[PDB]
C-alpha cells in the first residue's frame, strides 16, 4: 500500500543488517487483467527492479491463481532483469487458538491496538477533545477520535475500529479506566503482552518456525492505530516489550501442557553459555537457576517450571558474557487487576 | 505477370555513422564519404576490396583491418526503368535480403523501413513509381551501433552469442563465433527484383501430404489455395491443379474459384513417396495451380513447386529418460528411420557469396550419404 521507498533506505538497510521484503505497490483487491494495465506495470516494475537489484538487504519480490499481474507481468521482469531473488505471488485474547494454532511457519502478525502516549494526544486533538469520552460517556467515542481512527469519509457514526481499544482492555483488566492516564498505561500494556506473547509462541516454536513480521513498528501520520511508535516518534509501551525479546539470545518462557518451558533461542551463528533465574515478583520465590547452552541457530529447552498459583508475574534474569539481560511472563488468566499489574512492572524494576 | 530483375551495377557510398544515423537521401548525399561501383546482390566489402580499398580478409590477420566499417553505413543508389502496370495491377519491390537496418526510397518517397536479414521484404511501390527513369536508394545504418536502442536482460548478457546480436534480428555467426569469424558486413545479400501482380493473382499455395500409402503407390494431398481476387472475378475464374512427374500428367484438377481460400484434397494412384537417403527414391512431382479466366482463358497467376508425398513423425521416447534432449526418433511414412548428416554452418561469413557454393556444398552431402542436415541456428 505504500511507495517504493528510494535509494537511501536501502542505503541504511545495507549498512545495518536488515534485510528487506519488497512488496510491489498493489492493493488489498484484484486488478485488470487487459494489456493496458499489463503495460503501465510492466514498465513500473522494470523501473523498480533496476534501480533496486543491487542492494544486499533487498532479498524477496511480493506480488485465483489465473491473475495475469502476479503469475504473469510481474513474475516476466523478475525473469529477465533480476533471477537472484525469489518472487512470491502474495497478493480479542492474545492467548486465543486462533493466534496460538496458526499453521504458517512464516507468520504476518496482525498487531494490536495502543493508545499513544499522552504528550501526541495532547497534541494531534483539541483540548476539548483530548478526552477519549464524548459527554464523560464510557463507551462513547467523540468526533475527533472516531477521526484519528482512520474514517476514510465523514459520515459520523458510532463504534467500529475505535472499540478494539477498550475491548481489548476489558478482556485483560476487566472493566475500562475512566482516567486517561490510567486507560493510555492499560491500553498500552495490552499492546504490550499481546505483541510480546507472538514474538516469544514463534521464537520458541522454532525450527518449524522460521519467521515473524508484525504490524508495526511506526505510524504514517498521528493516529490512533495499532503500532507501537506514533509519528512523532513516541514509543509505546510495547516498543520496549518488544525490545526485550528481540535480542540475540533471548530467555523466555512459553505455556506448556502442564505448566510452563522455560527456554533460549538463538537468532545467531555462535554457541552462548549463560545462567537464567526464574523468580516471582510479588513473593520473591526463587523457581528455577541453572546454567543453559545456547546452540547456535536453534531455540532450546532449558526446563519445564512448575505451574504457579493464580495470578502474577515471573521474572527471567539471564547473563551471558558478562552482561545481564531481562526478561518476564504474566502467567494466570484474565482480567488482571490494573494496580496490581501496574505494581508487578514496577517491581520487576525492567521497565517503566 | 513479369518479374524485371534490379541486380547488377548499383552506386555505393559509405561513410563513418554520424551520432545520429543518416535517414534519409538528403543527408546521405550531404554526408562525406567515398562512392564505388557496387555489385547486388553482394557484401561492401567485396565492392571495396573491388575498388582496392580493403585487403584480402581470407589470408592473415587481414580479417581484423574491416573494423572500423562496422560503425559505417551504406547507400546504396540505382535509376530503373518502370515495368508496364496496368489498370488493377500492383508494381511490387522485392528484396531477398537486406542487411540490416535501412530506410528504402522510391523516386524520393520512403516506401519502406528494414529491420531483418534473414527474410525477404516487398513493398508496394505502384503509387509512387514514375513513368521513365525511377530511382531507388536504400540507406544502411550500423547494425552494431542498432544494439544501443535497446536495454538488455540480466540473461542476455555474458552468453557466447555477442551482447550486440541479442537484440536485433541477424544471424548470431556474424558477430564472431569459435568456427566463424566476426564480419557483420552489410548489403544487398540477395536479389533485388520488380514483380507485377495482377489483379487476380496467388498469395500462397500449400502443399500438404496428408497420407501416403508407399506399397499401394497412393497418396493423399492437400492444397491450401489463397488468392487475391476481385469479386467481379468470383465464379469466372477456376483454378487449374496439374500433378505431373517426367513430363507424364499424373492428374488434372478444375475448380471454379467461387471464394479466395479454398482447401483441394487429391487422392492418388500411381504415385511413389518421398524418402530420405538409403530408406528409398527421392521421388519428386511437379506440383502447379494456376488462375485461368472461364470466358477468355487468361491465365492470371501460376504457382509451381516440386513437392513429395511424405509424412514426418517425431516418436519420443516415454521410458529411457522421458524428456530429455535426444530421445525421439523420426518416423518418415511410418518407418522409423536412422539419421545420418551433418550440421549446417553459414555458407560464407560474406552470405551473399552463399548461394555460389550451394551446388558444390550439397554435393559434398550427397557424396557423404548423409540423410539429414541440421541447419544450425
Amino acid at each position: 500500500g505504500n511507495v517504493y521507498e528510494d535509494t537511501h533506505f536501502f542505503e541504511l538497510c545495507d549498512k545495518y543488517g536488515i534485510m528487506v521484503w519488497q512488496d510491489f505497490a498493489m492493493g488489498c483487491g484484484n486488478y485488470s487483467q487487459r494489456d493496458n494495465f499489463a503495460a503501465a506495470l510492466e514498465k513500473e516494475a522494470i523501473s523498480v527492479v533496476v534501480k533496486l537489484r543491487n542492494h544486499p538487504s533487498l532479498i524477496l519480490w511480493s506480488g485465483p491463481n489465473n491473475d495475469r499481474v502476479s503469475r504473469q507481468v510481474l513474475s516476466r521482469v523478475i525473469y529477465e532483469f533480476d533471477p537472484t531473488r525469489p518472487y512470491l505471488p502474495s497478493s480479542g485474547y492474545y492467548k486465543d487458538p486462533f493466534y496460538t494454532e496458526n499453521p504458517s511457519q512464516f507468520v504476518s502478525q496482525i498487531g494490536y491496538h495502543g493508545c499513544p502516549n499522552r504528550e501526541t494526544l495532547e497534541r494531534m486533538f483539541s483540548p476539548d477533545s483530548v478526552n477519549p469520552w464524548q459527554n464523560g460517556v464510557v463507551g462513547m467515542w467523540n468526533d475527533e477520535w472516531q477521526t484519528k481512527a482512520n474514517r476514510i469519509y465523514d459520515d459520523k457514526f458510532q463504534g467500529g475500529r475505535n472499540d478494539l481499544m477498550t475491548n481489548q482492555v476489558r478482556i485483560i483488566f476487566g472493566e475500562v479506566p475512566a482516567d486517561l492516564d490510567d486507560f493510555i498505561f492499560a491500553s498500552q500494556s495490552v499492546q504490550a503482552e499481546a505483541m510480546k506473547f507472538f514474538v516469544e509462541l514463534w521464537r520458541g516454536r522454532r525450527p518449524y518456525r522460521t519467521g515473524i513480521i508484525w504490524w508495526n513498528i511506526r505510524d504514517g501520520w498521528p493516529l490512533l492505530s495499532d503500532a507501537i511508535s506514533d509519528y512523532w516518534g513516541g514509543k509505546k509501551q510495547a516498543f520496549y516489550y518488544m525490545q526485550n525479546v528481540h535480542h540475540d539470545v533471548c530467555c523466555l518462557i512459553n505455556p506448556a501442557a502442564n505448566g510452563y518451558m522455560l527456554k533460549v533461542d538463538n537468532n545467531t551463528l555462535k554457541d552462548f553459555e549463560g545462567v537464567v533465574e526464574v523468580k516471582d515478583v510479588a513473593s520473591g520465590k526463587q523457581v528455577f537457576k541453572g546454567k543453559f547452552v545456547s546452540k547456535a541457530n536453534q531455540m532450546s529447552e532449558i526446563a519445564t517450571l512448575p505451574m504457579q498459583k493464580g495470578q502474577g508475574m515471573l521474572v527471567i534474569s539471564y547473563r551471558i558474557e558478562g552482561n545481564e539481560y531481562f526478561n518476564h511472563y504474566l502467567y494466570g488468566e484474565p482480567p488482571y487487576k490494573l494496580d496490581q499489574y501496574r505494581k508487578w512492572v514496577k517491581k520487576c524494576g525492567i521497565y517503566e | 505477370v513479369s518479374e524485371q530483375s534490379l541486380n547488377g551495377r548499383w552506386t555505393l557510398k559509405f561513410f563513418p555513422q554520424p551520432a545520429v544515423p543518416v535517414m534519409t537521401i538528403e543527408g546521405a548525399e550531404a554526408a562525406n564519404g567515398i562512392v564505388v561501383d557496387a555489385v547486388v546482390p553482394g557484401n561492401v566489402e567485396i565492392d571495396m576490396e573491388a575498388a582496392g580499398l580493403v585487403e584480402d580478409p581470407m589470408v592473415g590477420n587481414n580479417i581484423y583491418k574491416l573494423r572500423p566499417y562496422e560503425g559505417y553505413q551504406w547507400y546504396y543508389s540505382r535509376t530503373f526503368a518502370a515495368p508496364v502496370v496496368t489498370e488493377g495491377q500492383r508494381l511490387v519491390l522485392h528484396f531477398g535480403g537486406i542487411d540490416t537496418f535501412a530506410e528504402v526510397y522510391v523516386n524520393g518517397i520512403k516506401v519502406g523501413s528494414a529491420d531483418n536479414m534473414l527474410i525477404e521484404h516487398d513493398y508496394d511501390i505502384t503509387s509512387v513509381v514514375k513513368e521513365g527513369e525511377n530511382r531507388l536508394d536504400v540507406i544502411i545504418r550500423s547494425s552494431v551501433m542498432e544494439a544501443q536502442n535497446h536495454f538488455l536482460g540480466t540473461l542476455s548478457i555474458g552468453n557466447f552469442s555477442n551482447e550486440e546480436s541479442a537484440p536485433v534480428r541477424r544471424a548470431p555467426s556474424t558477430y564472431g563465433w569459435d568456427i566463424m569469424p566476426r564480419l557483420v558486413s552489410a548489403g544487398l545479400w540477395r536479389d533485388v527484383t520488380l514483380r507485377v501482380e495482377n489483379p487476380v493473382t496467388i498469395v500462397d499455395a500449400n502443399w500438404v501430404t496428408l497420407s501416403v500409402n508407399p506399397k499401394a503407390r497412393e497418396a493423399s494431398e492437400s492444397l491450401y489455395l489463397q488468392t487475391r481476387l476481385p469479386f467481379e472475378m468470383h465464379d469466372k475464374v477456376k483454378a487449374v491443379i496439374t500433378i505431373s512427374r517426367d513430363g507424364r500428367q499424373i492428374l488434372r484438377k478444375e475448380a471454379l474459384m467461387r471464394k479466395f481460400a479454398n482447401l483441394f484434397t487429391l487422392n492418388l494412384s500411381g504415385v511413389d513417396a518421398w524418402w530420405p537417403r538409403g530408406y528409398g527414391e527421392p521421388a519428386l512431382y511437379t506440383a502447379e495451380v494456376s488462375l485461368v479466366d472461364v470466358t477468355s482463358g487468361k491465365i492470371y497467376d501460376t504457382k509451381t513447386s516440386k513437392i513429395g508425398f511424405r509424412t514426418v513423425k517425431l516418436e519420443l521416447d516415454e521410458v529411457n529418460l522421458p524428456g530429455q534432449p535426444g530421445q525421439f526418433q523420426f518416423i518418415i511414412n511410418g518407418e522409423p528411420v536412422f539419421a545420418k548428416g551433418t550440421n549446417w554452418v553459414p555458407l560464407d561469413a560474406l552470405h551473399s557469396r552463399d548461394a555460389s557454393h550451394v551446388e558444390e556444398a550439397v554435393q559434398l552431402m550427397v557424396e557423404m550419404n548423409c540423410n539429414i542436415v541440421r541447419c544450425w541456428g
